[PDB]
């Protein structure tokens, strides 16, 4: 029931900047000072939700980090610093396949599919994630850090897929503003049966 | 109105305890107990359950001595305390 | 020549923060303003060496930055994000290769 553009919602990724550049994204964890709750499904359904939150930066630091580099080979790299984990998904089957087991790189593939690399979010239509990327220039190298563990309370998991959103936006030259980085948040959650 | 500010984030604690029973456990109580005299008010951040507790003190003088309770009667050796600070730039993103 | 206490200066590393903590450090590059190359041996050890610089941030962000954290198993990983690459060192053999 919740998704709404989650099939038909097409993107063009495209490479947006130079070979030897890095972006960088990062974001602050959030408290919740009122209305928790009221924003979850299906009770947000029924009425609608209030909540009054604000954005902490932790020990002077933006828990949330992502880097995105093209990569020479034309496939995705993935790289976890807080889990110390590395994986390499080279089509499309291996990119949507979000409950791979033991992975910990789910929230940043259904990103990358938010994306435009998958085929169900992508409006030009491509043979493989290979072809896709050989079109697209290079292949990319996503490294994430989420120095606060999820279910700590402190909005880890959602804010991490925005960091990686808002990375990948740029770096791939979407154009989208901070309102549309938290809708395909809340696809990206809803991709993820979160 | 800071102090009705704080009372109303205790108001949030209470009606999350009331929504979830298994949000404030006994050791979460203890650490409650320790300094709640001190404080507006004070909330476990999100679903709770334990983890980081948000308090807010009285003044700073209450601040330094919750700082100071915490400290000198540690409920464990792994809890700290995590200077927060409000975030004008929410998410941020640059280029080598 | 060169080597001054850097056989016999010992250190003692203490595993100083908890166990799910993340240590981040960061540096901007800097910019010489004057007496560039007079820092350089054996030129610096004839004279000495007079520079003029300061630190400076690209694009509002410290271009060098490293991540430490306590690892399960007892060896060192190390991850190259620029260079996209890890290695493994187990021994001293390893880590003075």
């Amino acid at each position: 029931g919740l998704l709404d553009g989650i099939s038909n919602r097409k993107s063009t990724p495209k490479l947006d900047v130079y070979s030897d550049q890095i972006v960088w994204g990062r974001s602050p964890v959030r408290i919740d000072m009122a209305g928790g709750w009221t924003d979850t499904p299906p009770y947000s359904l029924y009425s609608g939700g209030n909540v009054v939150n604000l954005a902490i930066e932790l020990n002077g630091q933006p828990p949330l980090q992502v880097y995105v580099k093209p990569c020479k080979d034309f496939h995705i790299v993935l790289r976890s610093i807080d889990m110390g984990a590395m994986e390499i998904v080279s089509t499309f089957d291996e990119l949507q396949d979000y409950k791979k087991i033991g992975s910990p790189f789910s929230i940043p593939k259904a990103a990358l599919s938010l994306a435009g690399f998958a085929p169900a979010f992508s409006a030009v239509s491509y043979a493989s994630l290979e072809e896709q990327l050989k079109d697209f220039g290079a292949g990319i190298e996503v490294t994430l850090l989420a120095a606060i563990p999820a279910g700590s309370g402190l909005g880890t998991s959602s804010i991490l897929a925005s960091t990686v959103l808002g990375a990948i936006n740029d770096f791939c030259g979407l154009a989208w503003d901070k309102n549309e980085i938290c809708q395909r948040t809340l696809v990206l959650e809803q991709l993820l049966t979160t | 109105s800071f102090v009705e500010f704080g009372r109303l984030v205790g108001k949030t604690w209470e009606q999350n305890k009331a929504l979830d029973s298994g949000t404030n456990p006994p050791a979460v109580e203890a650490i409650i107990d320790l300094i709640k005299d001190y404080t507006l008010g004070y909330k476990l951040p999100g679903a709770g359950g334990g983890g980081y507790l948000y308090m807010v003190a009285k003044d700073p003088q209450a601040a330094v001595r919750i700082r100071k309770i915490l400290t000198e009667n540690a409920p464990n050796p792994r809890a700290r305390f995590v200077e927060m600070t409000l975030s004008d730039k929410g998410f941020q993103v640059s280029r080598s």
